């Protein structure tokens, strides 16, 4: 589910409502980089880029989480 | 200097022997017992303008000290203003004597809340306002010393002084809970600003959170002093509605603030109870007959087709609302908070569905487990 | 002053920094 | 050409802001440092020098060096007002001397205390007797000011170097005004 990499950046502030403090770690939106060749080493044993699977394996995967 | 402090320094008693600790202080060159003991018997406040005279004296032996101003220089002036009295040229020598003087630019923004409050005292939203605004600018984004926002919101609550602005009350108000260092203000006098907060405060027309700040612990155990007919009013208007046993008891919790604001509050309520409706249920009961909309806004039935309508106009939330029966069934809301433990959101309504869906989710994979592959 | 003097000698070590710092900055030059 | 590091632990503190040790009880202190690492440099050039407040934040300052120009640079504007907090910086030391690739190095701490420490004296001595299994010599110099007699600190120094050990002498401040060089003497006489 999701991706490896989790964000969070650290802040210092006032909360609204009044929670002392406020500093607390904050989620932030995380995503993965582009390289070229990079799959050579691992993907090329496998691999599944066809419409063949869609709607017979994705649907299921949703389902699932 | 070293005779003042022996004899004539002495007020309350036991000063003769702090006194004393101080002179050996002055001698040990220890700052620190004289940046915390020493304005500690400062703090007391028995002494009062007595004490503050002896503080300008004070203040020179301060200077040799050269303790934190942050820590020093706040505490002398809180007491420096007691010895002030009224200050027609006062505040300005207290004033420059901390501009001239600053350990640090953390200090200086102190400086600037003093100023301000001084001004406040003086003039009502001029260069005092505009100095709030400055002290905003000061404080710039550190909250590390918390007491010093405190400050801040204390400028700010004389920004609602200055204006009645109620809304900037509800602001300052909540800022003043995130600065306060912990339940360690004084609970009787919290418990007494609590009993204006309960009354003037929250009677104003800045707070009505549906318990975001009504429901919040600390402010709600000190309005308990307040009379709590009122404290439960304040949480009728926002989620009872129409409330109106609430409504003739609004007028018996506070006279003052009700009453000028009356019409303009029994229009927030009627809007209140078309966000109710939504929030707190979700389709089928979410839909509702007109006379139980008329008496959610207090109004006729009859007076309700017309009623509606304005209540409708705010449209502070976008929604879907037919007028076969007045029910609503609309689309988007934003509730202020959760009623009770958000007991909707247990297997009330979600995850249950949730549950429901993976054991869906197993009959796919039944129907085509080959296909998976 | 004394306490003057005391600064001056600060600042000085300060400098016997900066010419480490002017050498670093010379090596990065240099390449 | 002896070789040692030493992570000596600094104090920064409202305490440390007074001045009845020389003009200044940071200045003070600053001056202990610096005999120190010349004692160390003289000892041997490859000797390292590492140092941190023990006051609130008990992180690193400077990572131990042979040079003494970055021990130097940490000392100046090192800011005093942290609370005192002895046990998480003595801990911080100990591990970090073990930190350094190093270890053949000697492993010793000086350390100063500028105002008393509010620790249970049990808490001190456990920590004491694990700095023994450590056998990593200790000594404290107090400045200005220190818990009366540092009696937690005495315990702690005897947990430490007890059954015959190093004894690393403990220097509770002077009372009074104290001579940096009456200060850099004792350490310099016995570890």
């Amino acid at each position: 589910l999701g991706l490896p990499t989790e964000a969070y950046i650290s802040v210092e502030e006032v909360h609204d409502d009044g929670t002392p403090t406020s500093k607390t770690f904050e989620h932030v939106t995380s995503e993965i980089g582009a390289e070229e060749a990079e799959e050579v080493g691992v993907e090329h044993l496998l691999r599944d880029i066809k419409d063949t699977t869609v709607g017979t394996l994705s649907q299921r995967i949703t389902n699932q989480v | 200097v070293p005779g003042f402090l022996q004899q004539s320094q002495n007020s309350g008693p036991g000063q003769p022997a702090v006194w004393h600790r101080l002179e050996e202080l002055y001698t040990k060159k220890l700052w620190h017992q004289l940046t915390l003991q020493v304005l500690d018997f400062v703090q007391d406040p028995c002494f009062a303008q007595g004490d503050g005279l002896i503080k300008l004296y004070e203040n020179f032996i301060s200077e040799f000290e050269h303790r934190v101003n942050p820590l020093s220089l706040v505490e002398i002036i809180l007491h420096v203003v007691r010895q002030m009295t009224d200050p027609n040229v006062a505040l300005t020598f207290l004033e420059k004597t901390r501009e001239k003087v600053k350990s640090s630019d953390e200090a200086v923004i102190l400086c600037k809340t003093a100023i301000g409050a001084l001004k406040l005292n003086i003039g009502d939203l001029q260069v005092t306002k505009e100095t709030i605004e400055d002290v905003e600018e000061m404080l710039n984004n550190l909250p590390g010393v918390t007491s010093v926002h405190s400050r801040f919101y204390d400028l700010s609550s004389k920004y609602y002084q200055t204006i009645g602005n109620h809304a900037s009350y509800y602001k300052d108000a909540l800022r003043f809970l995130g600065c306060v260092d912990i339940k360690d203000l004084p609970v009787s006098e919290q418990q007494e600003r609590a009993f204006t907060l309960g009354l003037a405060g929250l009677l104003g027309e800045g707070v009505f959170n549906f318990g975001e700040l009504l429901m919040h612990p600390v402010l709600e155990s000190l309005r308990n002093t307040d009379r709590q007919w009122l404290i439960d009013t304040l949480y009728a208007f926002n989620s009872g509605n129409v409330e109106r046993f609430q409504t003739l008891k609004t007028a018996w919790g506070q006279q003052p603030d009700l009453a000028a604001n009356e019409a303009q509050l029994l229009r927030k309520i009627q809007l209140l109870c078309l966000m109710e409706m939504t929030f707190t249920r979700p389709a089928n009961h979410r839909q509702l007959t007109f006379e139980e909309i008329a008496k959610s806004a207090k109004i006729t039935v009859n007076e309700v087709e017309l009623l509606v309508m304005k209540a409708l106009s705010v449209g502070l939330v976008k929604g879907s609302i037919d007028e076969v029966d007045k029910r609503v069934h609309m689309t988007w809301v934003q509730p202020r908070v959760l009623d009770l433990q958000q007991i909707k959101g247990m297997k009330d309504r979600l995850e249950f569905w949730c549950t429901d869906v993976k054991s869906m989710e197993m009959l796919v994979e039944h129907q085509a487990h080959d296909i998976l592959t | 002053r004394t306490r003057l003097l005391d600064s001056e000698i600060k600042i000085m070590k300060s400098e016997v920094l900066r010419v480490t710092h002017e050498l670093q900055a010379m090596k990065d030059k240099i390449k | 050409m002896v070789l040692e590091s030493t992570m000596v632990c600094v104090d920064n503190s409202e305490y440390m802001r007074n001045g009845d040790f020389l003009p200044t009880r940071l200045q003070a202190q600053q001056d202990a440092v610096n005999i120190v690492c010349h004692s160390k440099t003289r000892s041997n050039p490859e000797n390292n020098v590492g140092l941190i407040t023990l006051a609130n934040d008990c992180e690193v300052l400077t990572t131990l060096t042979p040079d003494t120009g970055r021990i130097l640079s940490k000392l100046h504007t090192v800011q005093p007002k942290g609370k005192i907090t002895f046990c998480t910086g003595i801990r911080v030391a100990h591990l970090a001397l073990k930190h350094r690739q190093g270890k053949n190095h000697k492993m010793r701490i000086i350390a100063f205390v500028g105002s008393p420490v509010e620790d249970n004296e049990k808490d001190l001595v456990k920590l004491a007797k694990r700095l023994k299994k450590e056998k990593v010599n200790v000594d404290i110099i107090n400045f200005g000011e220190e818990e009366v007699n540092t009696e937690k600190l005495t315990a702690f120094v005897n947990t430490l170097n007890g059954k015959d050990g190093t004894g690393s002498h403990l220097v509770t401040v002077p009372p009074g005004p104290s001579l940096a060089d009456a200060l850099i003497s004792s350490p310099i006489l016995a570890g």
